[PDB]
């Protein structure tokens, strides 16, 4: 069996985030532009877009 | 011997139903379960931190 | 209805995209019902701007009482079902030389993120016919002799605060587009959007087809038009009108859109 | 029984007597315990699975 070692996402703040290859078996990475995550106070971002 | 967790804190998670329906930023809210056992025995990861006074 | 907030002209080039930007956090919902009849009310003691508050007791809607201070429990005291009737007051059984100053009872709707306070000062004497409740002109004082209970009342009965209704999703945003010569009332609907996320376009598929909102709108409280290939026909005077009935904001603000130039705007507002 | 509108109790009648009781103790069940969401008088809602 496998375990999916899932870390806690990189969210880049006012900024583009940039994937970094690394050699692991089935690395995956995807950077999704645009997002504006909400937390119990309301945004974790200053910037809007 | 259990004096590991000496600078710990728990969490406040996303729990996608915490009953009636809707969505809860929750601390009960369970992140991850493992069910690697052959006889039935579940393995839980829960967002809290029990026994820790 | 609504009042009004900026009452500005835009200027842009035909063939832009107009942005008439409309932002409010307290308009702000989500996808979900996640705490939304969540309100606080906690109980502060500070002794002016030089000196640092300290809470001692806070209390969630539909719940029991929380104290801070091991020495305070059984001594500060509030009703447990505070937010049936608006009851706030707060019972202080002993009190002691630390407790002299000024006490604010402090109301937070997380919903319509509204923050509201109030003050109560508090005086320990030690002749109980010197006891007094009075108005110093804008917070009741108190004076209360030593050892005796102290109920610094907190009373606020306006709806937005009880248990009673806080159905939430009344919350309405419309824009709406008056052309010139056109008069009021008879304006055609722009765009309906409901906090769920249903939206309403109203006229011809060549207005529909160019008049967009942000998908995040109403999670963020932004619901900024945007118009994309701006023709003549799109000139006149837009009106973004947020509503959140339950908790009282009712504002709207007034886009004079005239495409004339692309450079040389003055900066209104 | 004094006809208010209080958020804590409920009445049931027994031998034409109106007697008080409480809605924490109320519950409905298909086969697991359910959830009570709406509460008005008469009326009672739930959420709670196939139970036959
Ligand atoms: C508010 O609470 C205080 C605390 O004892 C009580 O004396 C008073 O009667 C209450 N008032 C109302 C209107 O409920």
């Amino acid at each position: 069996e496998y375990k999916t070692v899932i870390p806690s996402p990189y969210v880049k703040c006012c900024g583009t985030a940039e994937c970094k290859d690394k050699s692991l078996p089935d690395y995956s990475c995807k950077v999704f532009t645009g997002v504006y995550p909400f937390m119990w106070g309301g945004a974790y971002c200053f910037c809007d877009a | 011997n259990f004096n590991v967790y000496k600078a710990t804190r728990p969490y406040l998670a996303h729990c996608p139903d915490c009953g009636e329906g809707h969505s809860c930023h929750s601390p009960i809210a369970l992140e991850r379960i493992r069910n690697e056992a052959t006889d039935g025995t579940l393995k839980i990861q829960v967002s809290l931190q029990i026994g820790i006074k | 209805s609504s009042s009004l907030v900026s009452e500005s002209v835009v200027s842009l080039a035909a063939g832009t995209q107009a942005v008439l930007r409309c932002q409010s956090p307290r308009m702000v919902w989500t996808q979900d019902r996640l705490h939304d009849r969540q309100r606080v009310v906690h109980w502060d003691l500070s002794g002016g701007p030089g000196s640092q508050r300290r809470r001692l007791v806070d209390m969630y809607s539909a719940g029991e009482q929380r104290v801070y201070e091991p020495r305070d429990r059984d001594r500060l005291l509030l009703s447990p079902s505070a937010f049936h009737d608006g009851n706030f007051s707060l019972l202080i059984r002993a009190v002691d030389r630390g407790d002299e100053g000024v006490y604010t009872c402090n109301l937070h709707h997380h919903y319509c993120h509204l923050d509201e306070s109030l003050a109560v000062r508090l005086e320990v004497t030690e002749d109980p016919l010197l006891s007094r409740a009075y108005w110093d002109g804008e917070k009741e004082v108190l004076v209360v002799a030593h050892g005796a209970p102290a109920l610094m009342t907190c009373i606020n009965r306006a709806h937005v605060w009880t248990d009673r209704h806080l159905e939430e999703a009344q919350q309405v945003v419309h824009w709406d587009r008056q052309l010139p010569g056109v008069s009021h009332d008879r304006a055609d609907r722009l765009l309906d959007l409901y906090a769920s996320g249903e939206r309403r376009a109203y006229g011809p598929p060549f207005l529909r087809d160019r008049v967009s909102v942000n998908t995040n709108a109403f999670a963020r409280g932004d619901f900024s038009l945007r118009i994309d290939e701006l023709e003549r026909a799109d000139e006149g005077i837009y009106s973004c009108h947020l509503h959140h009935h339950y908790c009282g904001l009712h504002e709207r603000r007034v886009f004079h859109l005239q495409v004339t130039e692309p450079a040389f705007e003055p900066p209104s507002a | 029984t004094d006809d208010s509108h209080d958020w804590t109790k409920l009445r049931y009648m027994d031998s034409h007597t109106p007697a008080d009781a409480e809605r924490a103790g109320l519950l409905v069940r298909t086969s697991a315990p359910c959830t009570i969401t709406g509460t008005m008088g008469h009326f009672i809602l739930a959420r709670c699975p196939k139970g036959e």
